[PDB]
């Protein structure tokens, strides 16, 4: 009947929760129906604009785990949604497009779709506002967490890559640069670059903040419906998985501890040296990358990978997890057998890139996979801005496993080695890795010395 | 929006990606096309060609299975002089250097050195430019188009060059071909119309500048097999070329090289009846060029499943009329191909 417009309102909310307002309304002229043919062959289709003169702003909670130590696995999502809701309020106040929340990290761009000339002002002013907001949360809930902020300006190419859990995002050498400069930013004060000071116009309390170890600075102040219900159901199963799609029907928010659960970060090692930006922004390198990520999103659609969830893809990194469909024990099944199938995913996706290396002539991709398992907390972030994501200790431990990983080999965590060892796989002891946040850690790579030795 | 007509004039463009290994003639052929359809550094890189050529000659004189000896060793100092300028990034190109290069180019031990140009890497426009630049020992001459087409400058990255042909747009992509460049190709595999795959047929008895241990033509065949099945190019026709015809002809009629010594399946190879050679064309050379055509067409036989067709031609990129004829035929074929969508 008329309810079709209701379902179209839902689908419009879904779009507006994965892509900026601008391109959300742009995709609401439905002239080119090639995405409509994505809903329903050589190169997968994707759209990526190479936009110059945009700012990037990252911000990580400082001392996050020290706060998330003993929350109720639900109050954590509560306070975190409060924080990012203040942050979104500030985004609209400051006219700057947020992009996503990488676990603890939160980041935005200053007008990539709709350019601006004051974008540096907009960006770092939002940074200062974020400092204010986290300071007020610090003395409102009484939590000892401030957040380090980093800003870098330049050119970024913004678009969508992937088929499963695709989200408007940004990529460059400048994005990664803002990332590291936040990583080198001392808490509470925005850590900016030469590239944004070169037109900051000194209207702020310029403070040349060296690293304690490219001329970075520091600042601190101064009928026909069935198609439509199909499309909306697909976009929703995109943005959030099935079980949460059920639980959210009846509940305002969502949150769930998972005492056992595995997570893998598959990062392509030698992308940034395959990506030569001399061409038209080199967005064709990102086209090849999207063609790759397509093969992992394809892997997801196998039968036996039902329980696997691609949480998101962070640039070249690919972040997957399991142990989320597991809601009841079965008599003839083993509990932690899911860690096998997820692990097999890892192996398979390794194999996948070798297929992509057959179609990649006189160059090879090399992805390192980091594997961990343990406790974690899954949650859903916003209202009218839906964003499924998981935190905990497995997330960061596996990310720092991968980031300390070796390519073409699966770096596994210790207790994961213990559990997997009985399941037939033969690991080889790597030694000891100094994991930021855990000190020395014992690690086991998967292939039994696949190289010579 | 002013973008509708822009997209529709895009859809009316023939994308001609130039592929194929290095020193094959992609840059030469695109220079040819722009000559047929369309500021002083050129003379300088021609002189760089001369210098690099003569240096490669004089250097390899010591590192063959016999060390090549000058028939007039009284010019030995000259050789030493040439070995002294071996790597001088800046150069004035003095007249005494040119006289040195010529006086060496006259010796016949130097000649026997050059004739063995297959056992070491060497540029293909050496013997030409030596003779042709002996004339331009002066300063106030600009070289003709023939000299500009035999100019050997290295290709490093996608060079997008446009041109029009009687109210048909054309946008081709000259590309490098050395091993270090072959990662750059897969950028421009997007909606490309035809893949002019250049090959150096006279490079069957030489080795590549990658490792001096792979037969240039065996390497070209491996690369053709690699891009023939390239899962992004299982729908795009490969308008094969077989460039460097005249060099091939001179090599075969020279009688010094043995293709059967380099490739065993030539002794038991027969001339095919579909031969369409021009009058006064040696049956041995014709059998050879068609043998190479068959070695390239076998790659396009065992696979493909009739989604993409290889349309081999023959060409000499430094023969403007040859490119004119073969590109008219190419224009027919890509008219039939681009519209296939
Ligand atoms: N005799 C003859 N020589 C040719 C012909 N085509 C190319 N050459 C010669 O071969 C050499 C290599 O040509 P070149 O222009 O460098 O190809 P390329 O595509 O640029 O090679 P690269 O840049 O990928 S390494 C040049 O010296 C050129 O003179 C031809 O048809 N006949
Ligand atoms: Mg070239």
């Amino acid at each position: 009947g008329k309810d079709l417009e209701v379902e179209k309102a839902l689908k419009e909310r879904m779009i507006h929760s994965v892509m900026p307002r601008i391109i959300a309304d742009d995709l609401m002229k439905q002239g080119d129906e090639e995405s409509e043919n994505s809903v329903k062959i050589a190169f997968r289709p994707f759209k990526m604009q190479q936009i110059e003169e945009v700012s990037i702003l990252f911000a990580d909670i400082v001392g996050f785990t020290k706060m998330s130590a003993n929350k109720s696995a639900h109050a954590l999502v509560g306070l975190l949604n409060d924080l990012f809701g203040r942050f979104d309020r500030l985004c609209e106040e400051t006219k700057c497009e947020k992009i996503s929340t990488l676990g603890d990290c939160y980041y935005c761009v200053a007008g990539c779709p709709e350019p601006r000339a004051d974008h540096a002002y907009c960006c770092i002013e939002m940074g200062l506002g974020m400092i204010r907001a986290i300071e007020q949360f610090c003395q409102e809930k009484k939590e000892m967490v401030n957040m380090r902020v980093g800003v870098h300006t330049g050119t970024v190419l913004c678009g969508i890559l992937g088929m499963r859990r695709f989200k408007f995002d940004v990529w460059s050498n400048d994005v990664n640069l803002a990332n590291l400069m936040e990583q080198l930013g001392v808490a509470g004060k925005v850590h900016i670059s030469e590239a944004t000071a070169k037109y900051l116009d000194d209207r702020y309390e310029m403070e040349d903040g060296k690293v304690t170890e490219l001329k970075t600075y520091l600042i601190a102040g101064q009928t026909k419906i069935q198609s439509m219900r199909d499309q909306a159901d697909w976009l929703l199963r995109n943005i959030i998985p099935y079980h949460v799609a059920e639980q959210l029907k009846v509940s305002q928010t969502y949150s769930k501890n998972h005492d056992s659960g595995g997570v893998i970060f598959a990062s392509i090692v030698n992308f940034s040296e395959f990506y030569e930006e001399n061409y038209e922004g080199g967005k064709e390198c990102y086209r090849v990358l999207n063609e790759l990520i397509g093969d992992f999103d394809e892997l997801l659609s196998k039968p036996d990978y039902s329980s696997i969830e691609k949480i998101k893809t962070i640039g070249a990194t690919y972040m997957a997890a399991s142990g989320l469909n597991a809601t009841q024990c079965r008599d003839g099944s083993h509990p932690q057998e899911h860690l096998q199938i997820l692990f097999e995913f890892a192996k398979e996706m390794m194999r996948v890139v070798d297929d992509f290396n057959n179609n990649m002539l006189w160059f090879n991709f090399k992805l390192r996979v980091g594997f961990n398992h343990g406790p974690l907390t899954a949650g859903v972030i916003g209202t009218t801005k839906l964003l499924y994501d998981i935190w905990g200790d497995t997330v960061n431990i596996a990310s720092r496993m991968d980031t300390t990983g070796v390519e073409c080999r699966i770096q596994v965590s210790e207790e994961s080695y213990r559990v997997l060892s009985k399941m037939g796989y033969e690991f080889d002891y790597r030694g000891t890795v100094n994991v930021k946040g855990k000190g020395q850690m014992k690690t086991y790579l998967y292939p039994k010395c696949t190289d010579s030795g | 929006k002013q973008l509708q007509k822009d997209k529709q004039v895009y859809r009316a463009t023939h994308r001609l990606l130039l592929l194929g290994a290095g020193e094959s003639g992609k840059s030469t052929i695109v220079k040819q096309m722009r000559i047929l359809h369309v500021k002083a550094t050129k003379v300088q890189d021609i002189k760089n060609n001369l210098k690099e050529a003569i240096e490669t000659i004089v250097a390899a004189m010591s590192n063959l299975v016999p060390p090549v000896e000058l028939a007039n060793p009284e010019n030995q100092f000259r050789v030493d002089y040439i070995l002294s300028v071996m790597n001088v990034p800046d150069f004035d190109f003095p007249p005494e250097f040119y006289e040195h290069a010529k006086a060496l180019w006259e010796d016949e031990g130097v000649r026997a050195c050059y004739e063995r140009s297959n056992e070491y890497q060497l540029i293909d426009c050496a013997q030409y430019f030596l003779d042709k630049i002996d004339v331009i020992k002066q300063d106030d001459y600009v070289p003709s188009d023939q000299d500009l087409l035999r100019c050997r400058v290295l290709t490093s990255g996608i060079f997008e060059t446009k041109f029009q042909v009687d109210k048909v747009n054309f946008h081709m992509f000259d590309v490098g071909g050395q091993r270090d460049e072959r990662r750059k190709w897969i950028q421009c595999f997007n909606d490309v119309t035809a893949i002019i795959f250049v090959v150096a047929s006279s490079s069957y008895n030489m080795v590549i500048r990658e490792d001096n241990q792979t037969n240039r033509l065996q390497e070209a065949l491996n690369l053709f097999k690699s891009i023939w099945n390239n899962r992004w190019l299982r729908t795009i026709s490969v308008i094969l070329f077989l460039n460097k015809q005249d060099l091939l002809a001179e090599k075969v009629l020279a009688g010094k090289s043995k293709i059967e010594d380099y490739f065993p399946e030539f002794a038991r190879y027969t001339t095919p009846e579909d031969a369409t050679p021009e009058p006064g064309e040696d049956p041995r050379v014709t059998r050879a060029k068609y043998f190479i055509r068959d070695e390239f067409l076998r790659i396009s036989t065992a696979s493909g499943d009739g989604r993409h067709y290889c349309y081999p031609h023959f060409t000499c990129a430094v023969d403007t009329e040859n490119i004119r004829r073969v590109f008219n035929d190419c224009r027919d074929i890509i008219q039939r191909m681009h519209l296939r969508q």
